[PDB]
């Protein structure tokens, strides 16, 4: 468990207060569109299993499938983005705090670096 | 013809001997050349005059792209991806230009062989040495880089050559 038990973590909180400072996903996010596509596929499979006309029947039901998937996908994307932002924040802070462990190395050009040449023949 | 550069693609002056006939018999080659000029050369020249007249009314120009020099892989720092990319592209363009230079020298060699004919072994000695020098330099540069050649690999090859030459010079001066 890497980030479980990180200080200041409220248990059973899907989205903390500090996540509000991040850009929310655009409603036309390709990931949101894919969640809607999953909802549509679920609706078609429902019609097929129940032996209704696949594309025509149950338009209200198919709409509910798509809407539920888009809703949950929006909140899932927010939580995923928050966790990744948290990971990057922690990593940058640790690198800043441990300079002796993450030292800046002098850059040498390829005119100074010597590399063995392996001919292909 | 002003189509190409006579310095890049040289040809010796053409010495054509004057005819010196010694027979009363007519020359079938001359008669057939006259027939060819009457039946073929005149119609094709008229057609080209018409086409060239049509071209001159719609004159337009195209230009030769100019590339400025950028820092090379020797100056690029290690794992500096942008400078490495620019240097690699520049090296690739220079590789293409060198290939075409070798092609030009080979064209010179072939044309001289055919032109000289039965005395090519002596009359094409200048072109043979030039081809030898150009091909040797091209081979030493890009000889065994492989299918996945790169400016870094060529730099490593040149560094190896420089080390070998320095060692040989030290041993000679010893
Ligand atoms: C009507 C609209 C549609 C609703 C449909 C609902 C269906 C899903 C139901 C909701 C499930 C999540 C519940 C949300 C409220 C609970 C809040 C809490 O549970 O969230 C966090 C925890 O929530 C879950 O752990 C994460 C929820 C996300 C799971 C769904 C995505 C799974 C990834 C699958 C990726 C590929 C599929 C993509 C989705 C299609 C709390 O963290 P914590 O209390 O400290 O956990 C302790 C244990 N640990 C540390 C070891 C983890
Ligand atoms: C009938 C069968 C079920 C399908 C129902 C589909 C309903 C879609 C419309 C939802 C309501 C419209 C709405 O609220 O639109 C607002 C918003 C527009 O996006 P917005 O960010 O405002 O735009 C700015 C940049 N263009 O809208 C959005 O951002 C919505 C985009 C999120 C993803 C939605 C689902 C994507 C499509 C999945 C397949 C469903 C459609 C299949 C159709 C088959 C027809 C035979």
């Amino acid at each position: 468990t890497m980030m479980s038990g990180r200080p200041g973590r409220v248990p059973l909180q899907f989205l903390p207060n500090e996540a509000r400072s991040l850009p929310p996903p655009k409603l036309t996010d390709p990931r949101l569109v894919y969640m809607g596509f999953l909802g549509y596929c679920s609706g078609l499979i429902d019609n097929a299993i129940r032996r209704r006309p696949v594309v025509s029947a149950g338009l209200h039901r198919q709409l509910l499938y798509v809407t539920s998937f888009v809703f949950f996908g929006y909140y899932l994307l927010k939580r995923q983005d928050y966790m990744y932002a948290l990971r990057d924040h922690d990593m940058f802070a640790y690198v800043k705090s441990h300079p002796e462990d993450f030292p800046e190395k002098d850059k040498k050009t390829y005119g100074e670096i010597l590399e063995e040449f392996h001919p292909v023949r | 013809p002003d189509s190409w550069d006579k310095d890049v693609y040289p040809e010796p002056p053409r010495r054509t001997p004057a005819p010196a006939p010694q027979t009363s018999l007519p020359n079938p080659v001359t008669y057939l050349t006259k027939i060819f000029d009457l039946l073929v050369d005149r119609p094709v020249t008229l057609a080209r005059e018409f086409i060239e007249q049509q071209h001159a009314k719609n004159r337009y120009y195209y230009y030769h792209r100019e590339f400025r020099r950028v820092p090379d892989i020797t100056e690029c720092e290690e794992k500096d991806i942008l400078c490495m990319f620019e240097a690699e592209m520049q090296w690739r363009r220079d590789y293409k230009v060198d290939q075409e230079i070798v092609n030009i020298i080979q064209e010179r060699l072939k044309a001289c062989q055919q032109r000289e004919g039965e005395s090519y072994r002596q009359n094409c000695a200048k072109e043979l040495e030039q081809f030898t020098q150009v091909s040797k330099a091209f081979q030493d540069r890009y000889s065994d880089l492989g299918a996945h050649y790169s400016a870094r690999k060529c730099l490593a090859k040149q560094k190896q050559r420089m080390l070998a030459e320095r060692k040989a010079a030290k041993e000679a001066a010893a």
